[PDB]
């Protein structure tokens, strides 16, 4: 498992900056990459760093990006200067498989000295002779980059925006007076900006028949999200907006 | 340089689809290619890579191949757990510089149609001491995944300050949706009930809430 840490939002012009921490192994043994995936947009690589220490990057980002790594604590860090909005996507952190395969070879219808008759004498060890059934040929290098992803870590979401942040308004959300078996609750998180928003229930102890909506945009810009339970006893809503700080763990009673 | 793939493909369930990667011989023609699943909400999921190889846990069904400059991703008998966002990826010039596909979204056909659950909720008594009213109407477990939403209060139906959101994916490829009518307190408890109706495939749900009893 990995995890990517780091700021939700970031003011245009600056340096986001985000650390990546793998639970359950080393990453000491692996190399770490970065991808990224904007809104509408489809997947971007951003580079590695791998177990040499050698970094690669995304020519097209290339100037704008840094990864660096600790092997110390574990932990692999991303750079990416002089951010604008269309830096907005979320961040994931990986482990990548890198190796380049190098494969010699002699030319079609040439060979290392098998049935070259005279011309294995005349064409030398460096080149390939001519085989019966030019005089010389030299070898032939072909090379296989062989890259994937072996694991993703979950995403950060990054925005980067001038835009202030609204922390939002925590109400509880329960059935009127007037009954049914399965109690229905709910948590509405009112009124914030900019994404993300986690919620979970009795300190993550409650997970069964658990429903987290994705959020409404207004066009005053700010956010609004629900989550609802159904049970067939306290229950409390853990709401996070990491945005600006804020936890609040509200108290919901029928 | 990116690489070309269908914006779009849809099969039926049980049966087979192909998807398409097309580049040059720089990336796709180096003959390494791999495939990754990314379903909304969970995290990307890599399904083949070298080409042909299967990813740990990755069933038979999804079978990688290429050739030339065109690699293709087949996935055999079809079921919903498979409608995602499928990638193809390919190193270029070095083992550090990898492109990603345009990206292909799945579609399985076929599926049962599910009607919506409504769950509607009145304001709470914390946000009408601060003189507001937010009523939600929560619309889960509805296939296929388009629903429209009508508010109502008192029989006359109400338009202004109204936002319902998109559907949305959940876990099981049904979908999820959610409207919210933004009042104040005053306007909360000047109407005897409100209404939040949904109507799906021709089928209409509706939940009712009345402010002289939601108190």
């Amino acid at each position: 498992q990995l995890r990517e840490s780091g700021p939700s939002l970031v003011k245009p012009s600056q340096t986001l900056s985000l650390t990546c921490t793998a639970s359950g192994f080393s990453l000491s043994d692996k190399a770490v990459g970065w991808v990224r995936q904007a809104p509408g947009k489809a997947l971007e690589w951003l580079g590695s760093i791998d177990t040499g220490g050698n970094a690669g990057y995304n020519p097209g980002l290339k100037s704008r990006l840094s990864i660096t790594q600790d092997n110390s604590k574990s932990q692999v860090s991303l750079s990416v200067s002089t951010v604008t909005t269309e830096d907005s996507a979320t961040y994931y952190c990986t482990t990548v498989h890198q190796r380049t395969k190098t494969t010699k070879s002699c030319p079609d219808g040439y060979s290392d000295g098998y049935r070259c008759g005279w011309r294995r004498s005349y064409c030398g060890d460096r080149n390939c002779c001519r085989v019966d059934g030019g005089n010389c040929a030299s070898y032939s290098y072909t090379y296989t980059y062989e890259w994937y992803v072996d694991a993703w870590g979950q995403g950060l979401l990054v925005t980067v925006s001038s835009a202030s942040t609204t922390a939002p308004k925590v109400y509880p959300l329960s059935s009127c007076c007037g009954s049914s078996s399965t109690v229905t609750l709910g948590c509405l998180v009112s009124s914030y900006m900019p994404e993300p928003v986690t919620v979970t229930w009795n300190s993550g102890a409650l997970k069964s028949g658990v429903h987290t909506f994705p959020a409404v945009l207004q066009s005053s810009g700010l956010y609004s999200l629900s989550s609802m339970v159904t049970v067939p006893q306290t229950f409390t809503c853990n709401v996070a907006h990491p945005a600006s700080s804020t936890k609040v763990d509200k108290a919901v009673e029928p | 340089a990116v690489l070309n793939q269908p914006s779009s493909v849809s099969g039926s369930l049980g049966q087979r689809v192909s998807i398409t990667c097309s580049g040059s011989s720089s990336n796709v023609g180096n003959g390494y290619v791999s495939w990754y699943q990314l379903i909304p909400g969970s995290a990307p999921r890599t399904l083949i890579y070298g080409d042909t190889s299967r990813a740990s846990g990755v069933p038979d069904r999804f079978s990688g191949s290429r050739s030339g400059n065109t690699a293709t991703l087949t996935i055999s008998s079809l079921q919903a757990e498979d409608e995602a966002d499928y990638f193809c990826a390919s190193a270029e010039d070095s083992s550090s510089n990898a492109v990603f596909g345009s990206g292909t979204t799945l579609t399985v056909l076929g599926q049962p149609k599910s009607p919506p659950s409504v769950t509607l909720f009145p304001p709470s008594t914390e946000e009408l001491n601060g003189n507001k009213a937010t009523l939600v109407c929560l619309i889960s477990d509805f296939y296929p995944g388009s629903v429209t939403v009508v508010w109502k209060a008192d029989g006359s139906t109400i338009t202004r300050n109204v936002e319902t959101t998109r559907a949305s994916k959940q876990s099981n490829s049904k979908y999820a949706a959610s409207s919210y009518l933004s009042l104040t307190s005053s306007d909360w408890k000047s109407k005897g009930s409100y209404s939040c109706e949904v109507t799906h495939e021709g089928s209409t749900v509706t939940k009712t809430v009345k402010p002289s009893e939601c108190s």
